[PDB]
């Protein structure tokens, strides 16, 4: 293996990917090990032989993020009386999830973000929550 | 207000003095407002819509209710427009309809409610409520209609449309489209019908099917025509086949005429829809194996690798009669061509002398006879009309060729719709083969979650194609259960573990 | 913003913002030059936030920082000069960028006062050190590398 | 306060925790799911370096630490002209 | 009874089964990447399949373009040779 670009199948990679992703924006466990490999993984998306997939993984972690604060939103106005607290947990999770996310994206967001209107990915998973869970919800969240 | 903060006030009271006389008057009454958009968007009042737009676009909490309000008024005005239309011109009106609303409810928002993005994302999700809208308990209607539409605008039509025709309405065909939450009914009919338009030659023009192939391209990515492109470039090169062919045939040690001609229409196996499916037992007639046998070997000595499995039930053949006097020419298929040529050996044919001949179960055999004897080229030579074992024909010579095109292949020109519930009946067969691959994909990834933890990753990554039912992956998930593959976990079913 | 992402070029090459930062720009003598000076400090803060190409080149490849940097009054305007390459810098600016003379900007930095300034807005970093050495040794970088870097040896 | 940054032929490669961040994939890579609060090895395993660049870029790590507050004819630093386009990907990846 | 006129389709398959050009990720019986935004100026019919040793099919230049700089089989990391 070496750093220069190959070719990469966008679904293998990005699924062993995104049993990561999954686990660390809910601060689950994924080992040193694994997430030291998915920074490779990332890298080898980012400049992939001949069409760097860059842009695919940006669009497809933007949808999997509206597809989890979607979920956790779902998770929160469900448990109407106790919405403040599902939210400070749900809330105190994504927080360092997303941070630890802009953490494993940072050759994305400082080789292909910063390049191109486009969020890194620690902004994108905040920008998700507030129009995904904190703006549906501002009606119910600031009311209790 | 604005005017006359600047007479006075400070510049950076500009803002504030004219905020604090928003939440005032604009805000302190926002409710009323709210108690009343409904109107507004119901009767669709221009200068009161402006009004409203730019009144509640300073309020924080104003705009949404207008924006979920019209997207209710959108999608109450598509399902008043598209579900009144008649059964016979239906593929054209409801695409005209879908068109007309979209181009009605963007010029509103672009120019009245100055285009902001969240409102032509109301009007997207109207447009995808009314499109994707089916009778209870029913299938969908978008992906059949839309790509009938397609069908009856791209073939020959007798009405003379120009290319600009299908330059224009393919392209607002299009925005129609985006709005199909069902893709994969959708491309698997438009992939049947080109088919059956590229076989039989009623396609228009192969122009106007390259760009419609690419608008669907830059619709929904390259997966989406992979296999229409692919069967497009197979009916472009067609042509040069048949010419290389003639060169391979003009350039042999020895000079061969064919005799019968060669028109091939050479396919790649994955790309089309078409398949073997019956038995096809039918043995090549004796005049098509000379031109056959020295396919074969130009298929094997200019392309090597390339299986050919032949199709003989698509085959066209003409088919000239010299015993009945030789009337015109007739057309016919060559999935019944080797009884036609017993009836060059005996005027009378029987069951057991036809199975022997042309090789093939009668059980289309006898649909073939009826479809030769239905135009009194083939008479009945005995009485019992029903599937016997003796059942004789008899050729009838007192009856000519009516045209100089005697025409059978019309029985296969024409695409029947009794196929269409068999290629529902495909999609949904494929569609459980496709989502069982990616659930397995997904519980050998993970192996930890939820069950509707488990929904919302199914349909994540089904947002790529049609959308699942419920029901739908509730049923996988049963036919994971009974195939050894996931079981419920012992804390509780909710959980779900790969082994 | 709507000029900058039209990105307006003159017959030199010079973008909006290097003659936001070029002492060269020909103020009207009428009564502009009474107030409008470049280059001027707030104008190129602005055309930086209203999202100007930093990298940008002339048809002989000086960048806004190859044009700062040969500025003719260091000491007066100090504080011109210092905020144009503190925004300069800020916005993403490679301080080593090679023009079509591979002048590096410390190169092409008439005053010392501009170089230290410079240099003590300079990161150091190994990939420019490589990019100078592949550079250097011509060592063919088509494919070898990602694109990014297959430009990145390409201005340094 | 000593990472221990693995190549891929298997050296380690143990650095001061405080050269090692410089760089923007290994101050990112101990930050996270990787943190070592036990603080025993650091292992920050690279499967893509090889041996012989990751040691040119921990040379680079205690020559930027070393020659940042200069300013006055800091020497060159020798990158190899076979280890270059070696060593440009491995600065590219971990950030310079 | 002879006729004089007939026409005939055939599916056809390759012997090992492959779908797409694992470099430009198109079909390998369609064009590559490169040329199928330059399908006017060149022929845009050169761009055949090209098979290696290993039984994996990329486009011509997909493969020839991609053994320009470096030696190696893209999908199993092995030496190539056109078979
Ligand atoms: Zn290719
Ligand atoms: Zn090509
Ligand atoms: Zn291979």
């Amino acid at each position: 293996t070496s750093l220069k670009p190959r070719v990469v199948d966008f679904d293998e990679t990005w699924n062993k990917l995104l049993t990561t992703i999954k686990a660390v924006v809910m601060l689950e466990y994924v080992e040193r090990a694994t997430w030291n490999d998915r920074f490779s993984d990332i890298y080898a998306l980012c400049v992939a032989y001949p069409e760097p997939l860059g842009e695919r993984l940006y669009t497809e972690t933007k949808i999997f993020l509206e597809n989890h604060v979607r979920h956790l939103h779902k998770r929160v106005l469900e448990s109407e009386e106790q919405v403040l607290v599902m939210y400070h947990r749900y809330w105190e999770e994504y927080s360092k999830g997303a941070d630890y996310m802009d953490c494993l994206y940072r050759y994305l967001n400082t080789q292909f973000i910063k390049k191109n209107p486009l969020m890194e990915i620690g902004e994108l998973a905040l920008d998700m929550w507030r129009k995904l869970m904190v703006e549906p919800l501002q009606a119910i969240l600031i009311r209790m | 207000e604005e005017i006359r903060c600047r007479k006075y006030l400070h510049p950076s009271s500009y803002t504030k003095v004219i905020h604090e006389c928003q939440q005032r008057m604009v805000a302190d009454h926002l409710q009323f407002l709210h108690a009343e958009c409904h109107n507004i968007i119901r009767q669709e009042k221009k200068n009161d819509m402006a009004n409203m737009y730019v009144l509640l676009r300073a309020v924080s909490t104003g705009l949404p209710h207008m924006i979920q309000e019209l997207q209710n008024h959108i999608h109450d005005e598509g399902l008043r427009a598209t579900s009144n239309l008649t059964q016979e011109n239906m593929p054209t009106l409801f695409v005209e309809s879908v068109l007309e609303v979209h181009g009605k409810f963007v010029q509103l928002i672009n120019t009245v409610l100055n285009g902001d993005q969240h409102f032509m994302s109301a009007l997207d999700k109207a447009l995808t409520s009314v499109v994707n809208y089916r009778e209870p308990k029913s299938v969908c209607k978008a992906p059949e209609l839309l790509a009938k539409y397609c069908d009856n605008l791209l073939k020959k039509s007798a009405k003379g449309m120009t290319e600009n025709e299908v330059e224009d309405r393919l392209t607002s065909f299009i925005t129609v489209f985006k709005y199909i939450d069902d893709k994969d009914v959708f491309q698997k009919f438009y992939a049947r019908m080109l088919a059956k338009r590229l076989i039989h030659g009623l396609s228009m023009s192969m122009d106007s099917e390259e760009a419609m192939i690419n608008k669907l391209k830059q619709a929904c990515g390259y997966e989406f025509t992979s296999k229409l492109h692919r069967m497009y470039t197979d009916m472009s090169v067609s042509a040069d086949l048949n010419n290389k062919f003639n060169n391979f045939i003009k350039n042999q040690d020895t000079v061969i005429d064919l005799g019968i001609s060669f028109q091939i229409y050479v396919l790649q196996a994955g790309a089309w829809p078409l398949t073997q499916a019956p038995s096809s037992t039918f043995a090549i007639p004796q005049e098509l194996e000379k031109s056959v046998q020295m396919f074969e070997l130009f298929y094997s000595q200019h392309f090597s690798g390339r299986k050919l499995t032949w199709l003989h039930y698509l085959c066209t053949g003409e088919v000239k009669m010299n015993y009945l006097g030789k009337p015109y020419v007739a057309m016919v298929t060559t999935y019944q061509m080797a009884v036609l040529l017993a009836f060059n050996n005996s005027e009378t044919v029987s069951y057991k002398e036809l199975q022997d001949s042309t090789q093939m179960n009668e059980k289309e055999l006898t649909k073939t006879i009826k479809s030769l004897l239905d135009v009194k080229m083939i008479n009945h030579d005995s009485e019992k009309e029903d599937i016997d074992a003796e059942s004789s024909f008899s050729l009838n010579m007192n009856f000519s060729s009516k045209r100089t095109k005697f025409k059978i292949t019309t029985s296969m020109q024409k695409d029947t719709p009794q196929e269409m519930e068999q290629t529902r009946s495909a999609v949904d067969e494929d569609r459980k083969m496709y989502l069982q691959a990616a659930i397995v994909r997904i519980m050998k990834a993970r192996k930890v979650l939820r069950h509707n933890a488990l929904i919302q990753e199914v349909i994540s990554q089904s947002r790529a194609r049609f959308n699942p039912s419920i029901s739908m992956i509730k049923k996988c998930i049963e036919v994971l259960i009974d195939k050894q593959y996931i079981e419920r976990s012992q804390a509780s079913a909710d959980e779900y573990s790969y082994v | 913003y709507n000029l900058i992402h039209l990105d307006p070029r003159t017959r030199e090459g010079f973008t909006l913002l290097h003659l936001a930062v070029n002492s060269n720009t020909p103020v009207d003598d009428f009564h502009t030059n009474d107030v409008c000076s470049f280059p001027n400090a707030l104008v190129t803060k602005l055309l930086l936030d209203c999202g100007a190409e930093v990298n940008a080149v002339d048809n002989e490849g000086n960048s806004a920082l190859h044009i700062i940097v040969q500025y003719n009054r260091p000491i007066s305007d100090f504080l011109t000069l210092h905020s144009i390459i503190i925004s300069l810098v800020e916005a993403g600016a490679h301080t080593d960028m090679t023009n079509k003379q591979n002048k590096t900007p410390l190169d092409k930095s008439t005053t010392g006062v501009s170089e230290i300034l410079l240099k003590t807005q300079m990161k150091m970093s190994l990939k420019c050190l490589a990019a100078r050495a592949v550079r250097a040794n011509d060592i063919n970088y088509q494919d070898q590398i990602p694109r990014t870097l297959e430009e990145f040896v390409g201005f340094h | 306060m000593y990472v221990k940054l693995i190549s891929s032929d298997g050296h380690e490669f143990i650095v001061k925790r405080e050269h090692a961040l410089t760089s923007g994939t290994i101050k990112a890579m101990l930050s996270g799911p990787g943190q070592f609060a036990e603080n025993e090895t650091n292992e920050v395993n690279f499967r893509e370096i090889p041996s012989h660049v990751l040691s040119k870029v921990c040379m680079y790590f205690t020559y930027k630490v070393r020659y940042t507050n200069s300013s006055t004819e800091i020497p060159e630093f020798p990158i190899a002209p076979e280890i270059a386009l070696e060593l440009l990907m491995a600065a590219n990846f971990l950030d310079c | 009874f002879e006729v004089k006129k007939w026409n005939a389709v055939a599916l056809w398959a390759w012997d090992i089964v492959v779908d797409n050009c694992a470099i430009c990720r198109n079909h390998i019986m369609d064009l590559c990447i490169e040329c199928q935004a330059n399908q006017a100026s060149a022929t845009s019919e050169e761009c055949t399949v090209a098979w290696g040793v290993c039984n994996h099919a990329f486009h011509f230049h997909c493969i020839s373009r991609w053994l320009k700089t470096r030696q190696v089989c893209p999908l199993d990391n092995r030496e190539w040779e056109f078979q």
